[PDB]
């Protein structure tokens, strides 16, 4: 909204706080830059493990994201259904510690 | 807002644009960051904070994370295929994309016609997503979880090494 | 053209840019406090000495590297978490952003800051730095997968996102007392994103990686020293209002009280950096998956089932 | 809406299959043993079935706008079911001699029965587009099982391009039709239309559905992923793949178009005339020229769901479309079964990823002839010969085809056929020749005697087909 | 404000750049990058199609449509590791031993 003479002030504040931050690391490296004068292999696999543990449950977690705003306007069956969810969360996590994906171990 | 719409999908598409026919893969993953940012930019811009917050949390926070891990882990820097430019001539160039224009030009023929009320505020709260993702969509959120559970075990499967070491070289069929 | 309205937004635009210099100033504040009360276990001018010499020095461009996002880097490990205090309440009317989604947009700087890691490790053309950037790039990953479920505590007591609304709910009790395991958590993975002490040169343990922070020079360094202290003072800024009373207090101004209570958690940074010594990463990874996601977990599933058992 | 506790007798194959993957996790995580997790989920299973016999003690209900649960839905939940049984009785033996882990196969076999269970529960857009991702997804992990065989990780790879490409597509034609009209539920896409029913966007909409799905169903021209990915994958994995996942995506896609007033449209139906025509041709004589069993069988999946695609045609004319294609998808369920039970059998074990997985049927009646018997009944069956239960799928598509005057796609179901039996019992003549050149495991005689139980049905329900007809028309949807 | 047609243009545009990403590369790493453009768009045509009615179902649809990006994505890049430890090489076009 672009009316309310309040919220449009704070989304100006925000625009600006956003610009002049990214202008002043701007002119940080300007400054860094214009003064002072001149003169095969292979990583591994448990990276991508690591990565993927934590997209998956990342999108797990959004699922927890969207359930926290609405948890005392569901009723005891949205909590029900967390439950299982986060169990069956719990049930795959386990299973990554129980199997050795979790582990280092160098 | 529309002004901010307009700018952030047409950045969305330069952006897409430049990761479609860029050489380096880490400069195309930097444009579709940027490009993911400017479809969250669209998502504000119509009311769906939801959707730009997990766009930036998730599609540009894990999933270019993801892809970026694996560049940076195989060590590939689009050798041996930079080296040919096949995809900058005529012969590969022109077919598929005369192809996807067709394609573009008949569906944006099915776009317009349409009645359009057009694109009002009232900005979708995430409580509303969570009240209508916890109601009607019980069996949604399940066996999403389900899904993401069946593809933690697939990946898994698939691509665990089984050697030793955080340094291994590139031996043909892992001897 | 003096109009009320138009007085209005650029008092709020100075107010921005006020609370920007002071967190600025506060973070360089930090760096100052972190050398000074560690060497005990105005001398401010220093600070101010080493940004001139920082300044005032002939920057590097690696020949073989490439610019933008060697350059693009130290930008995100600034900024990122910069930008992550915009959404901080210090007073009843002294905040740059009100939106809807509180926490949401911490998030997301939270989770762009691990591209300055990934970009200076492809950037600086070593192996070494990369491999360090990949092991640091993992931990941070490894311990901010709990960081949403951790503040969703917070959002499930409080019932929204939005900052304003934490802070009136947290009217009558402080959110440490019911959520300490959110509390440490949450702290324990604030530490961990910004890459503090603890879990700080993950290439200490292996001799084929080292440290992404090297191969930049000057002001590029300087950045990503700078941004990891806005970080951790924004992570700080968060934790108080998130847990602590958002400028509440009894007879003391609410800014007073928001920055008095900013600098208690500092001053029990320092004290947890001076105390604790470095684990390795082995148990780092399995802390931080096994002992950090359950728990966080059975903390949202005990807080759920107690504001549903007392539902009026 | 929310769930009532009678719903809850309603979701009980769901949720049964989702707790018996659940403590088949758990028993991985405890012990990892192969029989032990093998038992588990044959036993939660069975359980499934049964709970499915208790669901058909109770009503037809509609329990969230997500699903729908009637007789249509318990008739493919219990052919999921009964596929995935099968699935993991072939796949024991298979991994008796897989040196790798042996159990993720199973729980992918059972995520992938719960994501068919859903597809036929399904009666809402995005039910729709999680079963079909719940049956792709685990399909990734089992065609790619076998990731160090060049020819599994090929198919794994065209597979989950080719399928996340055909995702995206039907995901725009969702957003496209969600955008047109307001409701994602089957009944209402659309209601607000009224001569006014071919709407461009709308019908844009389902054209990319039409294309997300036909991919799935191996319809032409998104045709050319079925013989690369039968031939890779796992022979279990080609069986179920062939069996339990075209099943439950032709289901919730005659569900789609039979609950959506889409389906009068003068347009769609034609396109499905074309597609259908075309890939019965297509699909035949692509067939003619193949020696690898497993591209022939693809093709034949191609051909055969042609069939059922003219039979899709027809059905808001001829109001027995539903009951012929119940018909025909047990028939071709039970051949696919046993051809592939005998593929399965005759590959087992593993051997290794360097060894050759050539089935090489010539000369197979002189060293196990009940699995040449079983193999050639189920020739004569895929190839609509009479005694068998093909054929009686094959009379009811065409008799569905000639009832509403669909005479260019009759002709095209008879010139295919005529052109199918040639390779059809090409196949079933040389597994009796004289091969140049060439066991007693109780789970290998499980295999055996499930392929022997399959070529019993398939035989009896050919000279008797009226418990079939008598179940399957028992079992109707809400009209 | 804003009209729904150009919103699914956008959508329409992005869908179909990403196609030709798709089509025209040869790298299996850009093919699955086209692929997660192609499901962002989808997303996106979904996102503007719920907010046209004011309904949360398309932020649902989204929501759906992110987490089978998620996991198709790590499937596509394990497939991708797995193909560079196996042949060293991520040509898509080397891997067509099975032909017709």
């Amino acid at each position: 909204m672009s009316t309310s003479t309040e919220v449009i002030a704070h989304h100006w504040a925000f625009a600006i706080f956003l610009i002049v931050a990214i202008g002043l690391c701007c002119l940080m490296l300007v400054g860094g830059w214009f003064l002072g004068g001149r003169a095969r292999l292979r990583l591994s696999a448990k990276f991508y493990l690591v990565a993927m543990f934590f997209v998956i449950f990342d999108v797990e977690a959004l699922y927890l994201f969207a359930w926290s705003t609405s948890i005392r306007e569901s009723g005891w069956v949205g909590f029900v259904e967390a439950a299982i969810f986060i169990f069956v969360l719990l049930a795959g996590l386990v299973y990554l510690v129980r199997i050795g994906a979790l582990d280092w171990t160098p | 807002m529309e002004f901010a719409f307009y700018i952030c999908g047409l950045i969305a598409i330069l952006a897409t644009l430049r990761v479609i026919t860029h050489t380096n893969p880490v400069h195309a993953l930097l444009y579709l960051i940027i490009s993911l940012l400017a479809i969250s930019g669209v998502f504000f811009s119509l009311g769906a904070y939801f959707a730009g917050a997990l766009e930036i949390i998730v599609y540009a926070g894990a999933i270019m994370v993801l892809f970026v891990f694996v560049v940076m882990m195989l060590n590939l820097g689009g050798s041996e295929i930079e080296q040919e430019r096949q995809w900058l001539k005529p012969q590969v160039w022109i077919g598929p994309a005369i192809l996807s224009a067709i394609m573009l030009v008949v569906i944006v023929y099915a776009i317009l016609g349409v009645n359009d009320q057009g694109i009002d505020g009232t900005p979708i709260s995430a409580k509303a997503v969570g009240i209508t993702l916890f109601g009607p969509y019980v069996l949604a959120v399940e066996l999403a979880s389900m899904l993401l559970l069946a593809g933690l075990v697939v990946a898994f499967h698939v691509g665990r090494e089984e050697r030793a070491g955080e340094v291994l070289s590139n031996r043909k069929d892992d001897s | 053209w003096i109009s009320p309205e138009l007085i209005e937004i650029l008092l709020t635009i100075l107010k921005a840019v006020v609370i920007l210099l002071v967190v600025v100033t506060c973070g360089a504040f930090m760096s100052f406090g972190e050398r000074r009360l560690l060497g005990l276990f105005g001398g401010s001018l220093q600070l101010v000495a080493d940004m001139i010499k920082m300044f005032f020095k002939e920057d590097w461009i690696p020949k073989f590297s490439d610019r933008v996002i060697f350059t693009l880097a130290p930008m995100i490990a600034f900024t990122s978490l910069l930008l992550a205090f915009a959404i901080v309440p210090v007073s009843p009317g002294w905040v740059v952003a009100d939106l809807n989604i509180g926490i949401l947009f911490f998030l997301m700087m939270a989770g762009l800051a691990v591209y300055a890691v990934l970009f200076a490790g492809w950037s600086s053309n070593n192996k070494y730095s990369l491999l360090g950037a990949m092991r640091a790039s993992a931990q941070t990953l490894s311990y901010e997968v709990f960081l949403g479920l951790s503040l969703m505590g917070v959002v499930a007591q409080a019932g929204s996102f939005n900052m304003t609304d934490i802070v009136n709910s947290q009217a009558h009790v402080w959110n440490v007392i019911p959520q300490f395991f959110g509390f440490i958590t949450f702290a324990i993975a604030g530490v961990a994103v910004c890459h503090r002490h603890p879990f700080d040169q993950p290439e200490a343990e292996q001799e084929l990686a080292d440290g992404y922070h090297i191969e930049y020079s000057g002001m590029k360094f300087g950045l990503f020293f700078v941004g990891e202290y806005i970080g951790i003072v924004t992570i700080s800024a968060l934790m108080v209002t998130l847990f602590f009373g958002g400028w509440q207090g009894p007879l003391l101004p609410p800014f007073i009280w928001f920055a008095l209570k900013t600098a208690f958690f500092m001053m029990m940074f320092i004290l947890i950096r001076a105390s604790l010594p470095r684990p390795r990463y082995d148990q780092v990874m399995s802390f931080g998956w096994k002992i950090c996601l359950p728990l966080t977990l059975i903390n949202l599933l005990v807080t759920a089932a107690v504001i549903l058992w007392q539902a009026q | 809406m929310t769930i009532t506790p009678q719903n809850l007798i309603a979701l009980l194959p769901l949720l049964i299959v989702g707790l018996t993957v659940v403590v088949v996790m758990l028993s991985i995580a405890w012990r990892r043993n192969h029989f032990l997790n093998a038992t588990l989920s044959v036993i939660g299973l069975n359980a499934a079935l049964v709970s499915l016999w208790f669901v058909g003690q109770a009503g037809a209900m509609d329990v969230t706008p997500l699903m729908r649960v009637d007789g249509f839905a318990m008739l493919y939940t219990g052919l999921v079911l009964l596929a995935s049984l099968a699935t993991c009785t072939f796949a024991y033996p298979w991994l008796e001699g897989y040196n790798d882990n042996k159990d993720e196969f199973y729980l992918l076999v059972l995520i992938a029965a719960l994501g068919g269970i859903l597809l036929a529960n399904a009666n809402h857009l995005a039910s729709l587009f999680l079963g079909i991702e719940l049956i792709s997804l685990p399909l990734f992990g089992l065609v790619g099982y076998a990731f160090r065989q060049k020819r599994s990780l090929e198919a794994s790879i065209k597979y989950t391009i080719l399928s996340a490409a055909a995702s995206s597509f039907l995901l725009f034609g969702m957003a496209l039709v969600y955008a047109q009209s307001g409701d994602l539920s089957f009944v209402a896409l659309g209601k607000n239309l009224g001569g006014m029913l071919n709407e461009p966007l709308l019908l844009a909409g389902f054209g990319l559905m039409i294309v997300g799905l036909g991919f799935k169903l191996s319809l032409v021209p998104f045709h050319l992923w079925t013989p690369d990915v039968y031939q890779g994958a796992p022979a279990p994995v080609s069986t179920f793949l062939a069996t339990a996942s075209k099943i439950a995506i032709f289901g919730v896609v005659m569900r789609l178009f039979l609950y959506a007033p889409v389906g009068d449209s003068e347009a769609i139906r034609v396109v499905l005339a074309i597609i259908a025509f075309a890939s019965i041709i297509f699909g035949n004589l692509m067939a003619l020229s193949q020696t690898n069993i497993k591209r022939l069988l693809g093709y034949s999946s191609i051909s055969h769901l042609g069939y059922l695609l003219v039979a899709l045609i027809a059905l808001q004319t001829g109001e027995m479309s539903m009951e012929a294609v119940g018909v025909y998808l047990a028939g071709y369920l039970f051949s696919s079964l046993g051809a592939f039970g005998v593929v399965s059998l005759m590959s087992s074990p593993y051997r290794g990823p360097d060894a050759d997985s050539l089935f090489s049927y010539r000369g197979l009646f002189w060293h196990r002839p009940i699995l040449a018997a079983v193999m050639t009944v189920m020739m004569l069956s895929l190839a609509g010969i009479p005694m068998t239960l093909g054929f009686i799928g094959k009379f009811y598509v065409l008799a569905v085809g000639v009832q509403a005057h669909l005479w260019w796609l009759v002709g095209a179901v008879v010139v295919g056929s005529a052109i199918g039996l040639y390779y059809y019992l090409r196949v079933a003549v040389s597994l009796y020749l004289h091969a140049p050149e060439q066991p007693s495991n109780w789970q290998y005689s499980a295999g055996g005697i499930v392929v022997l139980i399959s070529a019993l049905l398939v035989l009896v329900l050919g000279v008797w087909p009226q418990p079939l007809i008598s179940i399957v028309r028992l079992a109707m949807p809400l009209m | 404000m804003i009209p729904l047609q150009h919103g699914l243009i956008l959508a329409a545009i992005l869908f179909v750049l990403g196609l030709t990403g798709l089509v025209i590369r040869r790298n299996l790493l850009f093919m699955l990058i086209g692929l997660e453009i192609m499901i962002n768009a989808s997303a996106l045509a979904f996102v503007v199609a719920g907010s046209y009615w004011g309904q949360t179902d398309g932020q649902v649809m989204y929501i759906l449509a992110i987490s089978l990006a998620a996991a198709e994505a790590s499937i596509g890049l394990a497939l991708l590791l797995q193909l560079h430890r196996r042949r060293q090489n991520l040509n898509i076009d080397s891997v067509s031993e099975m032909r017709g």
